């Protein structure tokens, strides 16, 4: 009855369920395992430069702890 | 050979698209709408077959002839058919459509709409049942669905 | 003619907006304050006449800040001669201006 | 060749003025207009202005250039050498300039212009936890009284005038 | 760059849809048709009510883009200036759309 | 690497609004005691492929226009603002991550006009020009109102950042404090995609009959793409979900089913009501919408001044 | 001082109003059935 | 007047909403204790560097410490 | 000075020679004068977001918002040009000369 219309719901589900696992997935690849990270100001960006231009690899995920200190 | 099979799958391919979604444009002039509509109805419902409910002339594919075709009506019915993208096809339903019926004899009656315009399907009836006409779209369907349009191609 | 309705009535309706120097959401700073501060000190009340011929160079300096014209013509003149000097051969480009630094931070 | 890239939109700037100065017809000097805004709102994005670009896409091509065609369609009505000609001669000056200033790198018409990129005269700081545009147009309430009440009339004019001038009696 | 990449992405996206759409089916083999509406020796009219809510509509989205920033603006210091001069404008625009209220501005297009 | 997650985003939509169509007439049907299509594949699976291969097959019309630039560029543009117009979706990481996704969106609402506008123009009949003339001053009224709306709701807010909304909405829903600009917002919103009770076209022209088959199809694609997209809007904007950063698939889960339910409603609301008159939708937004529009919009400007419930602006 | 080009110009009315120098037909077709012309003001 | 209202509450309920939530946001501010607090929770919020100043040897009030106790305090923000 | 501001003031140029010579309609010029009034907007708001000038950002919405009012009321006038000849056109507008 109406139950028969739950194929094409589910098939809809499916379709707008994977561009935000997939949006999720390939920021969390992409940026070293974590969530990419948010620029809205310019300071956030000049953090963001500071990483990338101290880990020594021009990557910013590649986060330097304390082992990097005298 | 390998390319008789691959336009036999492909022309089966496109038939069975073309014939799982026809768009009807009915032809409200008489009784005979009335139970087209009955068709459309709950209980036969035409929609659960892929054929939609009051396509737009523009877009549809077969137009359904229901009522009596009289001679001020039919250069409007010529007009409308030529103005119908290929593939195109028409079925009449009713004895008005098919040979004039109770109006044959009259001053005003085209006698048969296949005059006007070439009929695929003829619908017996005063008004052929839901079910006849219902009967008579799947038959299309058939016919249709034997189409030899990309065997001929190959073939030429 | 020009009534100065806004000082003889005491109210601000368009004086915070003429300047470049004045008083800024969250005191935000231009690129030439310095500049155009230095020229408006000079130029207050003595006269445009006086003005136009007695701080020249304030307002030469101001002018530069602001559009730049002799910086980018001495880049322009470094970057030629940089070029002229790379076709003849006499000169290469050395590695921390090639992209193997390892900056400072 | 990607450093000049505000000045590469700046040609399909000037392009797209050439695309309605020959004034073809109303529909294409609209569509070129709208191209011209979306560049223009592209090359203001290149120089940290959001907000007003966004009001370019938002005011006036959703806004304004819209009304513009939607009274082109009830005029002009539906169915040149000189606007060829005028095209081509607006193009090949502004290719004329682009030549020149990419040879010589200093060209000068009215005003001493400078063949180097965009990215030359940009500033080396930063702008800390706001936008400094953005706060600049959000002093529009605390500073710019007289400017607001003086618009708002404006508008309200413009209604009062609008309703009044086209009633023809 | 990834602005700029997605949206040349989905306009090329949308032209080759458009162009598969419109020449497909133009490769295959059909007759044509002669080159013919109730309005089709009839000349279009003006109508004033059409002009004027476009106008309408301008004016009032003129005065949106005037009291668009009050997200921004709601961090001041001056908060009564602020406050005041917001009330004011959508004042206005009350006071706008009620002129043009009661001049049957708004008529059989209400 | 980005271009796999543009196209992991594009791709879904055109199956999902396939899809749609094939869940609207299921829907439909069964709400007036029928079934919808369930011969053609299982379910009715099969349904928008078989609608999608006779589409892209018939003979395309070719009518005499006046101009073919216009006619080939509206399906360009129709297309490109309905997929362009998805990106700053933060659901729950937005593909593109922007300072001003609410104003971005509401530039896309507003160009998506010249679509019906050239449509309209191209056509050579002038019956479909009158029709495409109704159809935008309809769209730029609602305009109008969603902007004053979407106003009120950011200034709530604090930003125009789309993904602060899940943030600003981690307590209670905004449907709470704002559900008559819930019920205006939804309304707006159905007009604008000239969606029932508010379409016009259908009943008594259409400015886009005179497109073949194929260009037919994209816009019906762009339409519905719309419809999707702004029920994921208001399902972000009023509805917004809890989201774990650890596990980003429950808000995808949350929002998705919030955003099916919406559209279904859309759909539920189409076969419920009678359709308005032209001027009757005019008399709806400028007489009743409006004014509550500015009403409301005074008291979301006052009402965090009086209570200190300013949101930061970070 | 009339001259040759101004020879055509004629005096401007005492009022300055000019003389001033229509209504829609539509036509339904039969695309029951039923055919209507239509004279519409707008 | 009475009879004006419930007149205007029957044919245009509408516009009767609309004024009374515009009067009620005229005037409103000017009744709530609350927006003293909303405007020091503006100005509390540290968007600039607080650059120190040089001491000339004669300034009481001002901390020569973060966490001197001189300074203005934030223990009313911390409650409300 | 930058070459944008070539590009620009070079836009503004062929925008008012477009309008200063009339070819049959008004809405073209029309279209020029708003063409100048974007540029005018661009130039503005280029050298205003250069120089990290905070408040004059206020100014050109502003710029846009007056000068659009005013393309509201140019409408108008040729709303009332094609009530009376029935066209736009600009070789109707003689009646003044004598
Ligand atoms: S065939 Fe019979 S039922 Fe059908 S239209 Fe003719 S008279 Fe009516």
């Amino acid at each position: 009855m109406w139950f028969e219309v739950l194929p094409g719901i589910a098939v809809m589900g499916v379709c707008l369920f994977i561009p935000g696992m997939a949006t999720a997935r390939i920021h969390r690849f992409s940026n070293g395992g974590r969530e990419k990270r948010v620029a809205h100001y310019s300071y956030q960006w000049y953090l963001m430069e500071r990483d990338r231009r101290v880990s020594g690899v021009n990557r910013y995920y590649v986060s330097k702890g304390l082992e990097n200190i005298d | 050979s390998r390319g008789e099979y691959v336009v036999a799958k492909l022309d089966d391919l496109i038939n069975w698209a073309r014939r799982s979604s026809l768009w009807p444009m009915t032809f409200g002039l008489a009784c005979c709408a009335v139970e087209m509509m009955h068709m459309a109805a709950p209980r036969y419902d035409m929609d659960r077959f892929g054929v939609v409910f009051r396509a737009s002339p523009r877009q549809s594919d077969v137009m359904i002839v229901a009522g009596t075709l009289t001679n001020k009506m039919a250069p409007a019915l010529r007009k409308v058919y030529d103005q119908m993208p290929e593939p195109r096809y028409v079925v009449s339903m009713g004895s008005c459509a098919n040979g004039g019926g109770y109006y044959h004899y009259s001053y005003s009656v085209v006698r048969g709409c296949d005059r006007i315009v070439p009929v695929d399907i003829y619908v017996p009836g005063c008004p052929p049942t839901a079910e006849a006409l219902l009967y008579g779209i799947l038959q299309l369907q058939k016919k249709i669905k034997r189409e030899k349009r990309l065997r001929i191609w190959y073939r030429r | 003619p020009f009534f100065d309705v806004q000082k003889k009535l005491g109210v601000d309706l368009d004086h915070w907006m003429t300047i470049q120097s004045a008083e800024q959401p969250h005191r935000i700073p231009a690129r030439c304050h310095a500049f155009e501060k230095e020229w408006i000190e000079c130029a207050h009340g003595i006269g445009s006449i006086r003005a136009e011929k007695e701080c020249k160079i304030e307002f030469e300096d101001f002018r530069e800040c602001l559009l730049r014209q002799k910086t980018m013509k001495r880049l322009n003149a470094i970057k030629r001669q940089r070029d002229k000097l790379i076709k003849e051969g006499k000169y290469t480009p050395p590695p921390h201006h090639s992209g193997q630094e390892d900056l400072r931070p | 060749m990607m450093t000049y890239i505000v000045f590469i939109l700046s040609i399909i700037f000037v392009m797209g003025f050439v695309g309605f100065s020959s004034k073809p017809s109303p529909i294409y000097g609209g569509l070129g207009l709208i191209v011209s805004g979306g560049v223009g709102c592209g090359i203001v994005l290149n120089f940290g202005g959001s907000f007003l670009g966004l009001m370019v896409f938002l005011i006036y091509l959703g806004g304004m250039m819209v009304v513009f065609g939607y009274t082109t369609a009830m005029a002009t009505e539906q169915y040149n050498k000189v606007v060829l000609g005028t095209f081509i001669t607006g193009l090949l000056m502004e290719f004329l300039m682009v030549y020149y200033v990419l040879k010589d790198k200093e060209v000068e018409i009215v005003f001493k212009f400078n063949g180097m990129g965009d990215w030359v005269i940009y500033d080396t700081g930063d702008s800390g936890f706001f936008s400094e545009e953005a706060m600049g147009i959000a002093a529009l309430y605390s500073y710019g009284t007289w400017l607001v009440i003086v618009t708002g009339w404006s508008l309200l004019i413009g209604v009062v005038v609008i309703m009044e001038i086209t009633r023809g009696n | 760059m990834n602005l700029m990449i997605t949206l040349l992405t989905n306009f090329t996206l949308a032209t080759l849809l458009v162009t598969i759409a419109f020449w497909l089916p133009q490769l295959n083999v059909y007759s044509e048709k002669t080159s013919p509406d109730p309005m089709g020796s009839a000349r279009l009219p003006f109508s004033m009510k059409f002009f004027l809510v476009a106008i309408t509509f301008l004016l009032f989205d003129l005065e949106i883009a005037l009291l668009l920033p009050l997200p921004w603006a709601s961090q001041t210091t001056n908060l009564n200036t602020m406050l005041t001069m917001a009330l004011l404008l959508i004042f206005l625009l009350a006071v706008s759309l009620a002129y043009e209220w009661t001049q049957k501005g708004l008529e059989w297009t209400e | 690497m980005f271009m796999i997650n543009v196209l992991t985003l594009i791709i879904p939509i055109l199956l999902a609004v396939a899809f749609l169509t094939l869940v609207e007439r299921k829907v439909l049907g069964y709400m007036q005691f029928r079934k919808g299509p369930n011969v053609v594949g299982p379910y009715g699976l099969l349904q928008p492929i078989a609608d999608a291969i006779k589409l892209f097959i018939k003979e395309p019309l070719r009518p005499a226009t006046s101009s073919i630039s216009m006619f080939i560029l509206a399906p360009i543009l129709a297309l490109t603002l309905a997929l362009t117009m998805w990106i700053p979706l933060p659901m729950p990481y937005p593909l593109i991550n922007m300072n001003l996704g609410v104003l971005f969106m509401l530039a896309m609402s507003s160009l998506a006009v010249y679509s019906i506008l050239w449509s309209g123009w191209a056509s050579n009949s002038k019956y479909a020009l009158i029709g495409a003339l109704r159809a935008v001053a309809q769209t730029i009224s609602y305009e109008v109102t969603l902007a004053i709306i979407l106003l009120s709701v950011l200034l709530m807010n604090g930003s125009f950042t789309l993904s602060t909304l899940i943030i600003t909405q981690e307590q209670v829903w905004l449907i709470f404090p704002a559900w008559p600009l819930a019920m205006m917002w939804f309304i707006s919103t159905l007009a604008e995609t000239n969606r029932a009770p508010f379409d016009l076209t259908e009943g008594e022209s259409g400015f886009n009959v005179e497109y073949a088959a194929g260009p037919f199809a994209l816009f019906f694609m762009a339409e519905y793409a719309n419809i999707i997209m702004m029920n994921i809007f208001t399902t972000t904007l009023f509805l917004g979900a809890f989201h774990n950063p650890y596990m980003p698939e429950l808000y995808t889960i949350n929002f998705t089913i919030k955003s099916l339910l919406l559209s279904i409603t859309f759909l539920w609301i189409r076969a419920s009501y009678p359709r308005f008159r032209y001027d009757q939708l005019m008399h709806l937004l400028w007489k009743n919408f409006l004014p509550l529009t500015l009403a409301l919009c005074m008291w979301h400007v006052s009402l965090p001044i009086l209570l200190s419930s300013i949101p930061p602006q970070t | 001082y009339p001259t040759k080009e101004t020879a055509h110009w004629k005096p401007p009315p005492w009022n300055d109003v000019d003389p001033p120098k229509s209504n829609l037909t539509l036509n339904f077709g039969p695309q029951g059935v039923l055919r209507l012309v239509m004279e519409l003001s707008g | 007047v009475a009879a004006f209202l419930k007149n205007v509450w029957a044919k245009e309920p509408v516009l009767v909403a609309s004024f009374a939530i515009a009067g009620l946001a005229v005037i409103l501010p000017t009744l709530s204790p609350y927006t003293k607090y909303s405007l020091m929770i503006n100005r509390a919020t540290p968007y600039n560097y607080p650059v120190p100043l040089r001491d000339d040897g004669n300034m009481p009030d001002v901390p020569s410490h973060p966490q001197d106790p001189q300074g203005p305090s934030l223990e009313w923000l911390k409650r409300l | 000075m930058s070459l944008v501001y070539m590009n620009i003031m070079m836009a503004f140029t062929v925008s008012l020679t477009g309008l200063l010579m009339y070819r049959s309609h008004l809405m073209s010029s029309l279209l020029c004068l708003e063409g100048m009034m974007l540029s005018l907007f661009i130039l503005a708001t280029l050298m205003i977001l250069n120089s990290h000038f905070t408040l004059a950002s206020m100014m050109p919405i502003i710029l846009l918002v007056f000068a659009a009012c005013e393309a509201a009321l140019g409408l108008s006038l040729l709303v009332m040009v094609s009530n009376t000849y029935g066209t736009d056109y600009v070789q109707n507008l003689n009646l003044l000369q004598c």
